[PDB]
C-alpha cells in the first residue's frame, strides 16, 4: 500500500532493453548493465560519443 | 551454535541469523514475518522482480530497505539489521534463500523434518496417511523429529513414486523398473 | 568539489578510494588526497563502480590510514611550463627539486595528452 507507492517511487524507472547504464569502465574495456535485447557483433553508441562493439552478452551485463 | 550446519552457502547468513534469534528466541516470530513481509514485497511488481535484479546500487537499495521497513515493523529486529545487512552485502536476491535456510533452521530447532512423496499423481488420503504412519514407524523419523510429508504430482516421472525423507528414498516407481528392464532389452 | 570520498584500501600504490557521491571523476582525472605527507596526487585509472574508483597513485604511499578524505582535482594534472622549464629539474610534481623554486606558468599543461 504505503509500501508499494514507495517502492513505485524508488524504482529506477527505466526499461533497459535495447539501451543500459555503465557500471564498470577502465581500459577502453566496459560492463554494462541492460541492453537486453542487443544484437551480438553490434556497435553500441555510449553516450559520451564512444563506440564499442560488443563480444561478451553475460546475463544482464554486456 | 547451531544444531546442524547447512554447510553455509547463504546459509552462513541463516546460521548467524539462527544462533543470534534463537538466544532472542524469537525465530518463529522472525520467519512469520519475514515470510509475511516476503509476500507482500514480491506481490508489488517493481522490486519483487527488480529486487532480484542487481539493477540497484548500494544508496539505492538502503533506499529499498527504508520501504520494506516501512511494509511492516519488528517481529525480531535482528532480521531488520539482516535487511541493512542484506542490502549493505548488496544481496537480495538470495533473500529468499536466506529465507528458505532459515526456516529449515529455525525448523530443525523445532525438530521438524520435511519429506517428500514425490509421485505421478496426487494418491489417496490412505495413501498419505500410510506413508506418515510408515515413515514413524520407522526409526528413519525418529522421535522430537516431526514430519511434514508433501505428497507431489510430477509429470516427469510417469507412474509410481519415490518418498524421500532423511536423505534416503526408496524409489518404488514404474519409470525406474522401466529403465532397467528396457535396459536389457536393448543389451 | 562535492566529489569527496574515503580511502577504502591501499593496496600498494595503488588505492581506491570511495566517493561518497554518484558524481565521480572520470578516467585520467587526478585526486588530491590531503595527508601529513602533503597532498599526494593520484590518477584515477579504473572505475570499480559503486562509486569506489581504483586509482594509480603517482605520488608514493604509506603511512595511510585508511578512511582519509579526497577531493577530486579532475583531468591528467597541469603542470606548469615556459622556457622558465629550461635550467630546473623537476620531480613529478613539477616541483624544481634542482631547487630554484617554483617554475614561472606560462602555460599549464595536463600530463596525459593526446
Amino acid at each position: 500500500s504505503i509500501l508499494e507507492e514507495r517502492i513505485k517511487g524508488v524504482s529506477d524507472e527505466a526499461n533497459l532493453n535495447e539501451t543500459g547504464r555503465v557500471l564498470a569502465v577502465g581500459d577502453g574495456i566496459a560492463r554494462v548493465f541492460g541492453l537486453n535485447n542487443i544484437q551480438a557483433e553490434e556497435l553500441v553508441e555510449f553516450s559520451s560519443g564512444v563506440k564499442g562493439m560488443a563480444l561478451n552478452l553475460e546475463p544482464g551485463q554486456v | 551454535p547451531p544444531p546442524v550446519r547447512l554447510f553455509g552457502v547463504e546459509g552462513t547468513y541463516a546460521t548467524a541469523l539462527y544462533q543470534a534469534a534463537a538466544k532472542n528466541s524469537s525465530i518463529d516470530a522472525a520467519f512469520q514475518s519475514l515470510q509475511k513481509v516476503e509476500s507482500t514485497v514480491k506481490k508489488n511488481p517493481k522490486l519483487g522482480h527488480l529486487l532480484l535484479n542487481p539493477a540497484l546500487s548500494l544508496k539505492d537499495r538502503n533506499s529499498v530497505i527504508d520501504a520494506i521497513v516501512e511494509t511492516h515493523k519488528n517481529l525480531d529486529g535482528y532480521v531488520v539489521n539482516l535487511l541493512k545487512v542484506l542490502s549493505e552485502n548488496n544481496r537480495l536476491g538470495c533473500f529468499e534463500k536466506i529465507a528458505s535456510d532459515f526456516g529449515v533452521l529455525n525448523d530443525a530447532h523445532n525438530g521438524l523434518l520435511k519429506g517428500t512423496v514425490t509421485s505421478a499423481e496426487p494418491l489417496d488420503p490412505k495413501s498419505f496417511k500410510r506413508i506418515e504412519k510408515a515413515l514413524s514407524a520407522s526409526k528413519l523419523v525418529g522421535q522430537g523429529k516431526s514430519l511434514k510429508l508433501e505428497n507431489v504430482v510430477k509429470p516427469e516421472i510417469k507412474g509410481g513414486l519415490i518418498v524421500e525423507l532423511g536423505d534416503k528414498t526408496v524409489d518404488l516407481s514404474i519409470s525406474t523398473k522401466i529403465q532397467k528392464l528396457n535396459k536389457v532389452l536393448e543389451d | 568539489t562535492p566529489i569527496t570520498g574515503k580511502v577504502t584500501a591501499v593496496i600498494g600504490a595503488i588505492v581506491d578510494v570511495h566517493f561518497e557521491q554518484s558524481e565521480l571523476p572520470a578516467i585520467l582525472n587526478a585526486l588530491e588526497i590531503k595527508t601529513p605527507q602533503g597532498k599526494l596526487v593520484l590518477e584515477v585509472a579504473q572505475h570499480l563502480g559503486e562509486n569506489t574508483v581504483r586509482t594509480i597513485a603517482m605520488d608514493g604511499t604509506e603511512g595511510l590510514v585508511r578512511g582519509e578524505k579526497v577531493l577530486d582535482t579532475g583531468g591528467p594534472i597541469s603542470v606548469p611550463v615556459g622556457r622558465e622549464t629550461l635550467g630546473r629539474i623537476i620531480n613529478v610534481i613539477g616541483e624544481p627539486i634542482d631547487e630554484r623554486g617554483p617554475i614561472k606558468s606560462k602555460l599549464r599543461k595536463p600530463i596525459h595528452a593526446d
